[PDB]
């Protein structure tokens, strides 16, 4: 047969590599963005 | 922190009887603690 | 005690393996005969001699008759070539005649145990044994009220601590409507904007190896220390009436609850001591085969499991179903009638594999289910509209009522692990059940946090009718290894939640389990939990969504995020 | 934005009685969770997708092969062109399949590579064109076949030309097959 050589850095070492790193980053923007919101608190309460 | 943790608890409690009609009470004064450092100051003092 | 008691079963076990071993039409009989005195094994030792001696002489002529049929048949065995080969094919298949030259060995190997157990049917030895079993069969009411009381005492025990919880949560909910109402008064003198300072008024090396053996064998029996009372005073109580039967209950006053008062028989107390002596190398085995034979029902389970796991996928698969969906939800006793179905299908499928293995038109993994059931069977020694009734009995709320929640968790996170470790099509299929896992989380947790039973049940059918069918589309041995264990991941599952079903759900369940104690293993897997990404912000959003509460999902974020800090 | 908010909340003032806003809440978390979802399914559907590949199979539409004594020149060279190569029907690849049907190797073997993947070439072994040897070539052919006691060795060669179109990487794969002769034997002997 034939296989297109698009795989290159396949599974295992390069894309998956790819893959964890920008998993990593995204859960930790969400992560700061959901979970720190206490300290502020000061500046949202205002009622008036 | 003996008095936030039995602050929170009762709120978790209060949430799993549901009497709804104290949870926003609770967490009232919570947000209020939590909005003046002089008070947690005052509400964290050591027992004698 | 080995040769006189323990021998019959095993003449069974080579009748039936001699009659697998053959394939030829005259095994049938064999297995005909294994199933008739494995059901009718302990209604015959109680019957007079003369019975059993015309019963197991009628078998020893079956023997010799077929021995002799073979011997005979031998004879066209070896004309076969002239007139036999390429005529009659079917008689040919049937009798599998074939010549030798032995290959009757096990034919002759039953024939001998059987002379041989005749031979202790005789014997005194076996005479006082039928006493002792007829004995037992007689103390089984006693042996169930016993079991009755026993089981009666822990609810009362369960109820009595569920009555304490409650009436400690209505004093904290007293407390804390007095200290808000009293809040009130002071005042007097949205609502979530409210708030001041006035809420907040102060007012040598084989020691090792032995010792860490005595510690499984003190496990061992202190998982079994129930089971091991109970057949202590009831083999007490049964001794003690055999030597008053010369020739009502009242006798039996000569000394309810695991009660141990009661007079003191020598012969008794110099077997334990005896038993005693023998700790060196027996005692962790002893242990063993107590602890089978007080459980001995989700051993069995376990083999209905790994038959229908093993090879047998074709058919075997409908009666582990049954299993989930009947024996662990009716009632605490699976009983009579799902035993007797269960065996009657295993004695049937493998007959029918027996009659469909000839060229007309295995055993070894099932020989262990048969043996399985019918021994759980002599353990127990004691017994359209049917369908919405047993449905009615699921929903009753009058069990001990605990809940279990981490378990399924952790098993499916095991099952997530065991997904991912199988790679190094069935990769392929990973991904959607890893999807549909993940479904399974979510629902699961929705049920849980709702607190229905109906709808945990329904999600149980439909979960486990629809895992079972997809092995429709289930390197077999190499690679499709990880799968069945998968799967039977899958089965500690669906017990777990079965088990949690027959429960049914306490009330009071609710926080963050990992904090119950304020202890450093406490704080380490709190933290541990905490650096898993995706997985404690879903969870306080998904809590959010199926609790009933007032604050919007900002200031529920807010508390969570608190609470865990100030833990 | 907080002023703003505030307004909002005059606005509609919702009751003290509070159903924390359940459908809202239902839409809320389930956009929410679908986006968690959504993220984490892409780039392991793009992960996999992105590896899958079909079994396009690449069949030679050229084949060569020749036949080559010393280091002088070639003897004999055919090419089987189209007509010459049979791609193997399904009944032929049963075949192939029963008559190696004993040997396990030889059926995994064969069950990998589908009758689409294995071909046939019926090269003209008599269809020759002119084999020109130089006479200088031709009398130190036999003199050295005579008496040359020397090692002389064929240089037989199998290329195989690919379609261009389904791929291949390189396509004019070839194999050499150089094994040596005996002196002082009757081979030699009968080639000279
Ligand atoms: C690597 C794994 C290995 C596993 C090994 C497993 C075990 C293998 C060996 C098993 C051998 C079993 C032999 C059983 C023999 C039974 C004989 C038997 O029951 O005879 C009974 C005899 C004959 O009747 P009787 O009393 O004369 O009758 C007349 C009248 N009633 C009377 O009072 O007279 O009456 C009697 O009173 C005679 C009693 C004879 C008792 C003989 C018992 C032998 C037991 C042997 C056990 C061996 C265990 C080995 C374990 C090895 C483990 C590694
Ligand atoms: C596909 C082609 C072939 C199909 C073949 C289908 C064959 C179906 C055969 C079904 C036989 C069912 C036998 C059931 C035996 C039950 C025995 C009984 O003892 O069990 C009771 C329990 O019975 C169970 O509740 C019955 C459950 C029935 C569930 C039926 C589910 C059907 C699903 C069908 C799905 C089909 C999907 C499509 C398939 C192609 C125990 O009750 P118990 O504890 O003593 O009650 C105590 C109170 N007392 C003292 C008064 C008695
Ligand atoms: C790492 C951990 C260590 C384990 C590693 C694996 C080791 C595997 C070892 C396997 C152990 C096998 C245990 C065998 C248990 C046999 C039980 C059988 O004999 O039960 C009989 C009863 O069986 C039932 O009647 C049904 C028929 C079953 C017949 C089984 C025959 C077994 C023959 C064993 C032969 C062993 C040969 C070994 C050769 C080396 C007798 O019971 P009975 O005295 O009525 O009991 C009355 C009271 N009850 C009912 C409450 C128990
Ligand atoms: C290939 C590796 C993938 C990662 C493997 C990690 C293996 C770790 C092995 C053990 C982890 C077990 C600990 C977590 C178990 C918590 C058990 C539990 O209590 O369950 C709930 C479960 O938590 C939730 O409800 C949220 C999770 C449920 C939704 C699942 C989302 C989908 C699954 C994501 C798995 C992770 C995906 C990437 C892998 C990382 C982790 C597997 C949380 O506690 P509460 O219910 O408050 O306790 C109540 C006590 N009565």
């Amino acid at each position: 047969k034939v296989s297109p050589p698009s795989l290159g850095f396949l599974a295992g070492y390069g894309i998956v590599g790819l893959y964890v790193e920008i998993v990593l980053v995204v859960g930790k923007f969400v992560r700061g963005f959901f979970s720190e919101i206490s300290h502020s608190i000061m500046f949202e309460e205002l009622p008036c | 922190v003996d008095r936030i943790l039995k602050l929170c608890q009762d709120i978790f409690l209060v949430r799993e009887t549901r009497e709804l009609e104290l949870e926003e009470e609770l967490y009232a004064k919570l947000i209020f603690l939590y909005r003046s450092p002089e008070t947690m100051i005052k509400w964290t003092r050591e027992r004698e | 005690v080995a040769v006189f008691r323990y021998l019959f079963w095993l003449v069974l076990v080579v009748v039936f393996v001699a009659g697998a071993t053959r394939i030829s039409i005259f095994g049938l009989g064999y297995l005909l005969a294994c199933f008739y005195l494995l059901l009718f094994g302990t209604t015959l030792l109680q019957k007079d001699t003369r019975a059993q001696l015309v019963l197991w002489d009628c078998l020893i002529l079956y023997n010799v008759t077929v021995i002799i049929s073979k011997n005979m048949l031998s004879l066209l065995s070896c004309v076969f070539v002239e007139q036999m080969q390429s005529n009659f094919c079917w008689v040919i298949q049937l009798f599998s005649l074939v010549c030798t030259v032995a290959g009757i060995i096990w034919d002759s190997i039953c024939f001998f145990f059987l002379l041989l157990q005749r031979r202790i049917f005789l014997s005194h030895y076996f005479l006082h044994v039928s006493a002792d079993l007829k004995a037992t069969a007689l103390q089984a009411s006693r042996g169930f009220a016993l079991y009755n009381a026993a089981n009666l005492k822990s609810i009362n025990f369960h109820r009595q601590i569920e009555e304490k919880s409650l009436a400690q949560l209505k004093r904290q909910m007293k407390r804390i409507r007095a200290k808000q109402e009293k809040y009130r008064q002071s005042q007097a003198s949205t609502v979530i904007h409210s708030g001041d300072y006035f809420l907040f008024e102060s007012d040598f090396l084989w020691v090792l190896g032995q010792a860490t053996v005595d510690g499984l064998t003190r496990w061992l029996r202190a998982f079994t220390k129930h089971h091991r009372t109970m057949s202590d005073v009831l083999c007490a109580e049964r001794y003690l009436l055999t030597q008053e039967l010369l020739r009502r209950r009242g006798v039996l006053d000569q000394l309810e609850l695991l009660l141990d008062r009661r007079l003191h028989i020598p012969e008794l107390e110099e077997a334990e001591r005896f038993e005693a002596q023998q700790g060196r190398t027996l005692r962790l085995l002893r242990a063993g085969y107590q602890c089978v034979a007080a459980h001995s029902e989700l051993l069995c389970y376990f083999i209905i499991i790994l038959n229908h796991m093993v090879t047998a996928s074709a058919a075997s698969l409908v009666l582990p179903v049954l299993v989930f969906l009947w024996a662990m939800l009716t009632i605490p006793r699976p009983s009579k009638r799902f035993w007797m179905t269960a065996i009657v299908f295993t004695e049937v499928m493998v007959v029918t594999k027996y009659l469909f293995q000839f060229g007309f038109f295995y055993i070894k993994y099932d020989l262990v289910q048969l043996m399985a059931l019918f021994f759980h069977r002599s353990q127990l020694l004691c017994y359209q509209p049917l369908q919405r009734f047993f449905h009615d009995i699921l929903h009753t709320k009058y069990r001990a009522a605990t809940d279990v929640y981490a378990l399924m968790f952790l098993a499916d996170i095991v099952d997530i692990i065991i997904i991912i470790f199988g790679f190094w099509q069935v990769p392929q299929a990973f991904l959607f059940m890893l999807l549909v896992q993940f479904g399974t989380m979510v629902i699961d947790r929705a049920l849980y946090l709702r607190k229905t039973v109906l709808g945990k049940l329904a999600f149980q059918v439909v979960l486990v009718v629809a895992i079972h069918i997809w092995m429709f589309f289930i390197r077999m041995f190499s690679q499709n290894a990880v799968a069945q264990l998968w799967y039977f991941v899958k089965c500690i599952y669906f017990a777990l939640s079965a088990y949690q079903i027959r429960c049914g759900y306490p009330t009071r369940i609710l926080g963050n389990f990992l904090t119950k104690k304020y202890n450093h293993l406490n704080l380490f897997l709190f933290q541990g939990f905490r650096l898993v990404p995706f997985l404690v912000e879903l969870r306080a959003v998904m809590d959010w969504v199926w609790t009933d509460t007032t604050l919007s999902l900002s200031n529920w974020m807010c508390v969570e995020d608190i609470y865990a800090n100030i833990f | 934005i907080i002023k703003c908010s505030r307004e909002t909340e005059k606005k509609y003032p919702q009751p003290k009685g509070q159903k924390k806003k359940k459908i809202v809440k239902y839409g809320m978390g389930g956009l929410i969770i679908l986006f968690l979802i959504a993220i984490i399914w892409f780039p392991l559907l793009f992960m996999s997708l992105i590896r899958s590949v079909v079994g396009v199979v690449n069949q030679p539409i050229d084949v060569t092969v020749t036949l080559k004594l010393g280091g002088y020149e070639p003897l004999f060279t055919m090419s089987a062109q189209q007509p010459s190569i049979v791609p193997f029907t399904p009944q032929a690849y049963e075949e192939l399949s029963q008559q190696f049907d004993p040997y396990p190797l030889a059926m995994q073997f064969i069950s990998q590579y589908s009758p689409e993947d294995i071909v046939t070439a019926q090269i003209e072994g008599s269809s020759g064109a002119l084999w020109r040897i130089s006479p200088p070539s031709r009398a130190q052919m036999k003199q050295e076949l005579y008496n040359g006691t020397a090692d002389i060795t064929l240089r037989f060669t199998w290329n195989f030309q690919r379609d261009l179109a389904k791929g291949g990487t390189v396509e004019y794969t070839n194999e050499k097959h150089t094994l040596e002769l005996a002196p002082n034997s009757t081979a030699r002997r009968q080639l000279a």
